[PDB]
């Protein structure tokens, strides 16, 4: 019954195409009659069609909101240039005789072209080369060797002017112009037979059809007019356009009719060209857009066409959407990482249809009952013939009543349902996910911590976009397709992306370092708190004073791992290289080393899980941090994703309820220094001050040694840096060494949870040198960045090295020079983002259509084999084991210790 | 020896006797007295096409903020009365026409030309010169600094562009194509000219002139202005040999051209192609007249000196060239002017006045060819008087400011007033904007330039693609206006310096220049500036004037013109600050006042041409004999919002501007005027509190007696997962006690218009009858005048005012409903409702509703070093933990941010707040001179608590104390009006637009989402392609055509006869249905509008 569109050809409109396509034909430069009535034979008649309420279009009936619109015609008193198609008009004309028409090649060689061209001219980019040479070919002859006749030179003037240098007395030139009568009869007598040797095509265009005498008009619905706030019409500008044409060639008529001077009539000819160049192309090079009345550049129809907010990237590629939400986004630990938290405002306004069938009359005769006010209600119910009749509190028993299998229920959406949650930019393709649906009080969207990293998103007010798909096989791909727990495993580089940030890793180094130990109630309250199923404490790790009995965070830590992984690695916080180097000789020695015996070589920095017992090593990064992650990735392979999402919510959990029941904070004093500790900052900055002033003192007398293919300024300036940044990095190996484990921001820091090493060694030792795009800063007076200092002072101090930290405070001359360097980076990031995007459009829409065939290979849509093999190996990068094809040593270890066992 | 702190009382003085506004009062007055004269003076009277007739113009002036009634007469007016009538503050424009009759003036007469808006506050302002207890009893806040316009009831401000200097020759390397460009940019009543001179890899000078297709030959240019000698060239040029031997070089490549007349013809034919010859050679004399340097002059006789300007540009080509001078630096302040309020208004007036006068002309020319001669002669004062139209000058003078469209091309000059609290409006009050284009990158400009200090607030600066194009002055910026040009050009003649005309430059001799342009010649420079400095110190010349003079080329430059920079300077003078300590004490008592100190040359102020001579030390007891300068206040520095953060300097500078940018954000009482202010948005924190910890300069600018936020009880901890990822935690209970409460209001607008015939609109109850009619539910709350009842609450949609329009042809004998009504998800209590008469005579009514805003999930709420978030959970009291002192937390924010962040103010503030409250009084919290931590921590420690600020707390679930000690303090946050309740917004089904048939945009009207081509993208990459087609035609659109496979063209289904046929090729047999996007027809239509003919192939399945 319906057919689809198979393939589109194009082509251009002949005079009798769009005269038989036509439903009228355009006389009145009007739109509008006083009262307000379309006016007969107008810009505006409806023939075309009707815009304005209660108006019948003659042509097919309809309303307003039915009539598709119809195409009219405009009779131009004279024939025109088409700016589409002047370049090519020019690229014709000097290429064919001006008495035969025929093309000015020789017939051998014409053949010789023939038999070059159907070698496959479909690829565009060699048809074109071929087009080109047959224009230079036949540029540069000046006699016709068909018929005898000599040849002028034609010289194309842009927009749409041409002019022919002929001969005349005395041997002058003239460069006589040629209207577009003499081109259209000189295009016009081209013969078939040899137009692909033009690059044109006998059918589906013509040489005289690019040369138009009569104008399609657009249908009304295509220039709707918007009814001003004030009461006035506001038309459209391509209706404005059409008035002013339809007005220039009735000028031109009654003057033509007329006998008006050949003068006036070649100024009329001119101006109406102008005006349809202007129509079709506003921004045609070389010609003075017209402009609005309140002096704004009128859009056109290849406007329309163009630019982001146009048809094709703005109408087509993308659109509005209905069943869609907008709000703000909050934290919410306590649901699944593929669950989330919907407003019950939201909920209620939007709806998912369902069908009625013998398993699910009862709930949505609830829903009915409900009406649509309750939270599990209905906004409307559609019966078997089709019609929508919405719920009201009059209608809610006699339709609950009425309704029977085939029925369809707009209900409200519930507990389970699937959705698409969004956030833009759409970077890559873990933007867009789909969620199960949780209702919740409160008015923004709830989303699990974990998640975060997959939409770069956090919780300073970013807004996020849902979807609720509408129809059966839409749900069944957001539900298989695009689950949450499915993409734990980021196709970049084949390693985890969802994993635990920030308070997570925090709270498992508290849990799991040496020296932790919990009471009866800590150990039950956290593992019910987890979501844990357990009904037997496990035998106490130790025994307080008093007879207390306690567990260490090892033990409660491994009933989350699943009954028999087992692995070894080394983690962030690995420090004495010597303990972890006597661990892993102690597992190779014997694949299954004593537990008795790890424990008494247990070291933080060595992570090993025997049988789901962890026994040496504290919760890093490593462990379940996206980038690092370890154990996560070993689940999520070896376990099916449904036991990952498992794990990572109690672990999750757990962590949480450790830090909030431990305290974790920080505080004025994370980085106060012993007195020593700044005594020898001072020292290394005063060293290195130093330092600068002897090279410089060097350089001014001529000292220096000119490093190679340097200037000596530069070596000078290259030097000074180098000393600047070794200065920077003593001072924090001190910063770093005085801070110890003991004090919560190096936790912070040392784990991976937050920052790294620069942020404390500027806070507590040093902020080190300020520069801008990789060189000194020198962008102030003549010979000095700021008048405080005197001109060609080139020490350390007056060109940006500061030598306070955060906490001691910044002199106003520092301050100044961090604003420098941070502006830097303000306008980087600004500038970046742009880029990025622009390149990565680019590449989008290079690589979009290719895919992996049934037989392996990476095709073209034309057919064009690209790859014989996806990858070079076939192995899917998200599904690799973080890019190689295939992780033996892991495979053998764990076969060896499953046998073994 | 004085100490920062008399530094400080000295410093107040400044901001207490001149406001922070000065930069647009000074500029209008200036306008006001002057500018209005000379644009008048400039056309000089009108010539119209009668014979022996001719009008001269007089004298203008300004009257009173006026307002002619329709239905009566003028009438005083005043700003709150035009605020709400949507008025236009403006007043009448007088100015003088002198009929002359054979050449003989007689008695004048007077007309009215127009109205000018008039700038709040400024000397022709009815508030000028009022106390606050007038100013209230008026309805303004005596804290408004006025400085604006009012255009039709909106508050416009004109922000200051940032142009590059007038009449500068900046040389730059062209080294695409290895040239050097000397640019001058000539300014002649409002015209500008770019001419530029340029030498080419060929060694061989090339002159540009706007209006000229190709570069003429430099000495072929030079020959055009007389001074055809070619030893005349090489004195004009210079005197040095290998100057002149280059000029040599020239001069033989120029042999060509003989005389002065060749050179015009030449340019004839260069201008005017194919024309007569007198055309061409008159043509091209008026290019070189009024395109070659109009700055010099017009008149034929400004030949000798418009040739000596070229020859000094080449000069400096050419020595550039030759590495005797370095590059311009145009990012330089001294190549970069303001473009101040009064110079734009200059520049629409003279458009507009230039508008006027063809228009007079043309009205007197018809009127004397249709009424008559006889009539005309007979009754001048009639004649001249009835052929004025002012309308034509105010309407495109309100249409330009009111658009913020400006004629030349620029855009945006003049913006809303932003109005959401203090700082906001002050902050918007003071802003510099580049007029370059914000997409390119820029990296040169936006880059933070050295010469910035004092003059350019270094942080608050906006955050996305107009980062570092956006700027606010200092505290300490001041602006200058233009003293007369002729006057110091005389006084600096009497100096001794010889006319440029008698002598040469000899390298032995310095050059002077008095604002860009060459006037002379001195032996001495040094000496001459020293002279120049005693005068201005002393005070024989006004202060504006600023003297620098450079070693190296041997230049004096002197400056006196409009727009530039200054910041004051102490003047140490031998080692010896001029500032003593009987004049701060003088200050303090009210004797001495800050202008005086200008006059007595204790203080001069410092552009940036003349802080290249001086060595300023930051600080008194670092003053040395080699210094000549003392700094006033290093603090000040910094903008008006970035003086906010308390401890600026222990935060990173990204950090800072984000707290600087959403300082203007936060809600607070605004204005004291709120109440009967009619913004289209506005809020009112209830309970608004001073800051404990803050900066001097906030008592000194105002800020104190408007505060925008509260002191919170802040305990940093990670309390739970609710707030992590900058996520914040709210104790309930004082929520409930009036903590961040806030009022929404939102004032809705309602005309009765007058149409064309007679019909109008009415207000009054909609009957059943009329088409359009809403539910009866929704007319609840009405009147029977047709206005809502005040104090009614209402919901969304419901009608505030109930309107009725006449109908439409399509019906008839109908009124169309078109009550305005409450925003679709908005919902309040109605406040006030206002009754007024328009410009016109008809009614308008105004109507405020007021939402209380309760504090929720997903409220924004932002301190001032930075760090902002969303409250992320609601905790009950008694779950929060207390600490064993018996404080309980109002806020609890998580550690893990503070590291990254880097912000150690905020860690610094929380522990003064803490010692203020507990001492009893405020701490202060200056930039540089604020108390330093170290006393802080020892005076916490000597009132009983720890010194590192932290608290043993209990757990409020198991109630029994943390392991570790927990830092709590105070710190001031304020709530952002980035609220949840206006954010929120979904779609079920909605209205569609009209061409494209898709959702509508906003929350306003119910539209959609965006699905952008990357979310596309993304569904493409998961594979899921029927997800994508549900998403991209059901939601949107969708519909079905009649497609003849016979020919492709799209059928024709006739809704008559039940028929569907193909006109194209008369086709019934074959015309299948195809399911396709609305807009991909939409998309063939548009084709098909062009030629283009695009055939559709069906395919069956
Ligand atoms: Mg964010
Ligand atoms: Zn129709
Ligand atoms: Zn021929
Ligand atoms: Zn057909």
């Amino acid at each position: 019954m319906k057919k689809v569109i198979g393939s589109i050809e194009f082509g251009i409109l002949s005079p009798q195409e769009i005269r038989k396509m036509s439903a009228v034909e355009v006389t009145v430069p009007d739109t509008y009659d006083d009262d307000g009535y379309p006016i007969e034979g107008g810009v505006m008649d409806k023939r075309m069609g009707v815009i304005d309420p209660g108006l019948r279009c003659e042509t097919c009936g309809g309303r307003a909101g039915e009539c598709p619109g119809h195409f009219g015609h405009i009779e131009l008193a004279r024939p025109v240039i088409h700016v589409g198609f002047a370049k090519t008009i020019y690229r014709i004309l000097e290429s064919t005789c001006r008495e035969c028409g025929r093309i000015k090649l020789t017939d051998e060689e014409i053949e010789e072209y023939m038999k070059k061209i159907e070698l496959a001219r479909n690829r565009r980019s060699e048809f074109n080369e071929i087009i080109k040479e047959i224009h230079k070919k036949a540029k540069e002859r000046m006699v016709c060797p068909h018929c005898g006749a000599p040849q002028y030179p034609i010289k194309f003037e842009k927009p749409t002017i041409y002019w022919e240098i002929r001969k005349d007395e005395q041997g002058n030139e003239y460069r006589h112009r040629l209207m577009p009568t003499e081109v259209r009869d000189w295009l016009e007598k081209i013969p078939d037979k040899d137009l692909p040797l033009l690059g044109l095509d006998p059918e589906k265009s013509r040489p005289e059809w690019m040369v138009l005498t009569v104008l399609p008009v657009p249908p009304v619905t295509a220039r709707p007019s918007i009814t001003l706030e004030t009461g006035i019409r506001a038309e459209d500008d391509l209706t404005h356009k059409l008035v002013d044409i339809i007005r220039i060639n009735n000028r031109l008529k009654q003057n033509i009719e007329a006998g008006a001077p050949q003068l006036i009539i070649e100024d009329l000819w001119d101006l109406l060209q102008y005006h349809v160049t202007t129509y079709i192309n506003n921004e045609a090079p070389g010609v003075p857009p017209a402009k609005h009345k309140s002096g704004r550049p009128l859009k056109t129809l290849a406007q329309r066409l163009k630019g982001k907010e146009g048809r094709f990237r703005g109408n087509l590629s993308g659109k509005r959407v209905n069943f869609s939400a907008r709000t703000v986004i909050s934290p919410d630990p306590m649901i699944s990482i593929n669950e989330v938290g919907v407003p019950v405002e939201v909920a209620m306004e939007l709806t998912v249809p369902e069908k009625v069938t013998e398993f699910n009359i009862e709930r949505l005769r609830k829903m009915v009952l409900n009406g649509p006010d309750k939270y599990p209600g209905a906004n409307y119910v559609i019966d078997p013939e089709g019609r929508r009749r919405r719920i009201m509190d009059s209608n809610k028993e006699t339709l609950a009543n009425q309704l029977d299998i085939g029925w369809t229920v707009e209900r409200h959406l519930m507990d389970g349902d699937i959705v698409l949650f969004n956030r833009q930019p759409s970077l890559h393709r873990m933007s867009i996910m789909a969620h199960r649906v949780r209702v919740m009080p409160y008015r923004t969207f709830r989303l699990n911590l974990a998640v975060c990293p997959p939409y770069n998103a956090d919780f300073d007010g970013d807004e996020m976009n849902l979807h609720v798909p509408q129809t059966e096989e839409a749900q069944a791909e957001a539900r298989i397709l695009m689950e949450v727990q499915n993409h734990i495993i980021s196709p970049r580089y084949g390693g985890p992306i969802i994993g635990g940030i920030q308070d997570h890793i925090s709270g498992g180094y508290l849990l799991t370092r040496e020296g932790a130990y919990f009471t009866r109630d800590e150990v039950e309250q956290m593992l019910m708190f987890a979501g844990v199923d357990i009904t037997e404490l496990p035998e106490p790790d130790k025994y307080d004073e008093n007879g207390n009995p306690l567990w260490s965070g090892k033990t409660i830590f491994s009933l989350l791992l699943p009954e028999d992984l087992t692995v070894w690695y080394r983690n962030k916080l690995c420090d004495e290289p010597e303990r972890c180097e006597a661990l892993e000789k102690l597992i190779e020695e014997k694949l299954m080393p004593d537990p008795e015996e790890v424990r008494k070589l247990a070291y933080d920095g060595f992570v090993y899980i025997q049988n789901g017992k962890l026994l040496s090593g504290a919760i890093d990064k490593k462990a379940y941090g996206r980038e690092d992650g370890i154990i996560l990735d070993l689940i999520v392979r070896e376990y099916g994703v449904e036991r990952a999402r498992q794990f990572l919510d109690q672990v999750t959990k757990l962590t949480i309820w450790v830090i909030t029941h431990k305290g974790f904070t920080t505080g004025i004093d994370d980085e106060d220094l012993p007195e020593e500790a700044r005594d020898r900052i001072r020292e290394i900055i005063r060293e290195a001050e130093e330092r600068v002033n002897k090279l410089i003192e060097a350089y001014k007398r001529g000292e220096l040694e000119p490093l190679p293919g340097k200037s000596l300024e530069d070596t000078l300036e290259s030097l000074i840096m180098a000393v600047l940044a070794e200065a920077r990095d003593n001072a924090g190996a001190v910063a770093e060494k005085y801070l110890g484990m003991d004090n919560h921001t190096v936790i912070m820091a040392k784990t991976g949870a937050r920052g790294k090493i620069l942020n404390i060694t500027q806070m507590a030792a040093l902020l080190g040198q300020q520069s801008i795009r990789g060189k000194r800063l020198y962008r102030g007076f003549r010979g000095r960045v700021l008048s405080h200092f005197k001109p060609g002072d080139l020490g350390a101090r007056a060109k940006g090295f500061v030598v306070n930290s955060y906490k001691s405070g910044l002199t106003p001359q520092e301050y100044f020079f961090h604003a420098m360097g941070g502006r830097e980076g303000l306008v980087d990031t600004a500038v970046r983002t742009a880029q990025s995007g622009y390149m990565q459009r680019r590449l989008i829409n290079a690589l979009q259509d290719l895919k992996v065939e049934y037989d392996g290979t990476v095709r073209s849509p034309e057919g064009i084999i690209v790859q014989f093999k996806y990858g070079e190996d076939g192995v899917d990068p998200m599904k690799s084991w973080r890019g190689k094809t295939v992780d033996v040593d892991r495979i053998i270890v764990r076969t060896l210790l499953k046998m073994r066992g | 020896d004085v100490t920062p702190d008399d530094l400080w009382i000295v410093m107040e003085s400044y901001w207490q006797e001149k406001g922070l506004v000065r930069q647009h009062l000074d500029s209008y007055n200036a306008f006001i007295e002057r500018g209005l004269q000379e644009v008048v003076n400039e056309f000089g009277g009108i010539k119209p096409d009668i014979p022996d007739f001719e009008v001269k113009f007089g004298k203008i002036r300004v009257g009173e903020p006026e307002f002619q009634e329709p239905h009566g007469q003028r009438k005083p007016l005043y700003p709150m009365d035009a605020r709400i009538r949507n008025l236009t503050y403006a007043a009448p424009l007088y100015l003088e026409m002198i009929p002359v009759i054979k050449g003989v003036e007689q008695d004048p007469v007077e007309v009215r030309i127009g109205e000018l808006p008039i700038m709040l506050k400024s000397k022709v302002c009815r508030l000028y010169g009022l106390s606050d207890e007038e100013l209230i009893k008026l309805g303004e806040d005596p804290k408004d600094p006025g400085g604006y316009f009012i255009i039709n009831g909106s508050e416009r401000v004109i922000v200051s562009i940032e142009d590059i200097a007038p009449n500068r020759t900046l040389v730059e390397k062209d080294e695409r194509q290895e040239k050097y460009i000397a640019k001058v940019f000539s300014y002649r009543h409002g015209y500008r000219a770019l001419v530029a001179v340029e030498r080419r890899k060929d060694g061989i000078l090339y002159v540009d002139i706007p209006n000229v297709p190709k570069p003429v030959k430099f000495v072929y240019v030079m020959r055009a202005l007389g001074l055809e000698r070619d030893k005349d060239i090489v004195e004009a040029v210079g005197n040095d040999p290998e100057v002149q031997q280059i000029m040599f070089d020239n001069l033989e490549d120029a042999s060509d051209i003989t005389t002065q007349q060749e050179a015009l013809e030449f340019i004839g034919k260069l201008v005017a192609p194919g024309q007569a010859r007198e055309y061409r050679l008159k043509r091209a004399e008026y290019v070189i007249d009024n395109n070659l340097l109009p700055h010099m002059g017009v008149s034929p006789e400004d030949r000798i000196k418009k040739a000596y300007y070229l020859g000094m540009m080449a000069l400096k080509v050419i020595e550039l060239s030759l590495g005797r001078r370095p590059e311009d630096d145009k990012d330089h302040y001294a190549n970069k002017r303001l473009r101040l309020a009064g110079d734009l208004l200059k520049d629409l007036f003279r458009v507009a006045f230039s508008q006027l006068v063809k228009d007079i002309q043309y009205q007197m020319t018809k009127t004397y060819q249709r009424k008559g001669d006889k009539y005309t002669f007979g009754n001048i004062h009639r004649f001249i008087r009835n052929s004025i139209r002012p309308d034509v000058l105010t309407e495109r003078i309100e249409h330009a400011l009111a658009t913020g469209a400006w004629p030349g091309g620029r855009t945006g000059v003049s913006q809303l007033l932003d109005r959401t609290n203090y700082m906001s409006t002050l902050s918007h009050l003071r802003r510099v904007t580049s007029p370059l284009d914000r997409e390119q990158p820029h990296f040169e400009a936006r880059d933070l330039h050295g010469t910035h200090w004092g003059r350019i607030c270094p942080t608050e600066t906006p955050e996305g693609p107009n980062c570092g194009l956006v700027k606010n002055l200092a505290l300490m910026a001041q602006i200058t206006t233009a003293v007369p040009e002729e006057e110091i050009r005389e006084y600096l003649m009497s100096l001794g310096i010889v006319p440029i005309e008698v002598r040469r430059p000899d390298p032995t001799l310095w050059r002077v220049y008095l604002n860009g342009v060459l006037i002379g010649t001195i032996e001495d420079g040094k000496a001459l500036v020293q002279r120049i400095r005693q005068d201005r110190r002393s005070g024989k010349i006004s202060d504006v004037i600023n003297v620098a003079y450079y070693e190296d080329v041997k230049e004096v430059y002197v400056n006196s013109d409009d727009g530039r920079v200054r910041r004051p300077l102490i003047i140490v003078e031998n080692g010896v600050p001029k500032l003593t300590k009987e004049h701060v004490q003088a200050v303090k008592e009210g004797r001495l006042k800050w202008s005086d100190l200008i006059k007595m040359g204790i203080i001069e102020y410092l552009d940036a041409e003349e802080e290249e001579n001086a060595y300023v030390a930051m600080w008194p007891w670092e003053v040395t004999e080699e210094h000549t300068h003392l700094e006033l206040m290093p603090a000040a520095i910094l903008g008006l919002p970035a003086s906010l953060v308390p401890y600026p300097e222990h935060n990173a500078a990204p950090r800072n501007t984000y707290g600087a940018g959403m300082a203007k954000q936060s809600l607070g009482l605004g204005w004291a005027n709120f109440r009967i202010r009619v913004d289209t948005r506005g809020h009112l924190l209830h309970y608004p509190q001073i800051p404990l910890v803050n900066s001097r300069i906030m008592k000194a600018v105002g800020y104190e007696d408007r505060p925008a936020g509260q002191n919170f009880v802040v305990a940093v901890l990670a309390y739970q997962g609710y707030n992590m990822e900058d996520a914040i935690i709210i104790n309930k209970a004082s929520i409930e006690r009036g903590l961040a409460r806030s009022t929404f209001f939102r004032t809705y607008e309602a005309e009765e218009k007058k149409y064309l015939g007679g019909q109008t609109d009415k207000f009054e109850i909609p009957d059943p009858t009329v088409r359009g009619y809403r539910g009866e539910k929704y007319y609840r709350n009405l009147d029977e005048d047709g206005l809502i009842f005040p104090e009614s609450k209402v919901e969304g949609k419901d009608v505030l005012v109930g309107r009725t329009s006449p109908p439409r042809f399509l019906s008839l004998q109908e009124r169309r409903e078109t009550s305005v009504a409450v925003r679709p998800s908005e919902k309040g209590v109605v406040d006030k409702v206002i009754i007024t008469e328009t410009g016109d005579g008809t009614k308008l009514v105004k109507v405020t509703v007021r939402d209380l805003r309760i504090p929720e999930l997903g409220d924004k709420f932002a301190s001032r070093h930075g760090q902002k978030g969303v409250i992320g959970l609601i905790v009950p009291q008694e779950d929060m933990p207390w600490t064993e002192s018996g404080i309980v937390p109002d806020l609890i924010v998580n550690p893990h941010g503070i590291p990254s962040r880097m912000t150690v103010g905020q860690l610094i503030e929380a522990i003064g707040g803490k010692v203020a409250s507990l001492k009893g009084r405020r701490v202060d919290g200056t930039a540089f001179i604020g108390e330093p931590e170290e006393k802080l921590r020892k005076e916490l420690e000597e009132l009983g608590f720890k010194h590192t600020g932290r608290e043993i707390m209990y757990d409020g679930i198991t109630g029994k104390r943390l392991e570790a000690d927990i830092f709590i303090g105070v710190i001031y946050y304020q709530r952002l009006h980035h609220m949840v309740a206006d954010k929120i917004h979904a779609r079920s089904r909605g209205p569609v637009q009209v061409l494209t048939k898709q959702p509508t945009e906003g929350r306003a009207r119910e539209g959609g989402l965006r699905f952008g081509e990357m979310e596309r993208d993304v569904l493409v990459g998961h594979g899921a392609a029927m997800l994508l087609i549900e998403r991209l035609l059901e939601e949107s659109d969708k519909t079905e055509v009649w497609v003849c496979e016979n020919c492709g063209h799209i059928a024709l289904e006739d809704k008559r006869r039940r028929r569907v046929y193909c006109p194209v090729c008369g086709e019934e047999e074959r015309i299948s249905k195809v399911e396709m996007s609305y807009a991909f027809k939409l998309l063939l239509d548009e084709l098909k509008a062009m030629v283009i003919r695009p055939k559709l192939n069906l395919s069956e399945r």
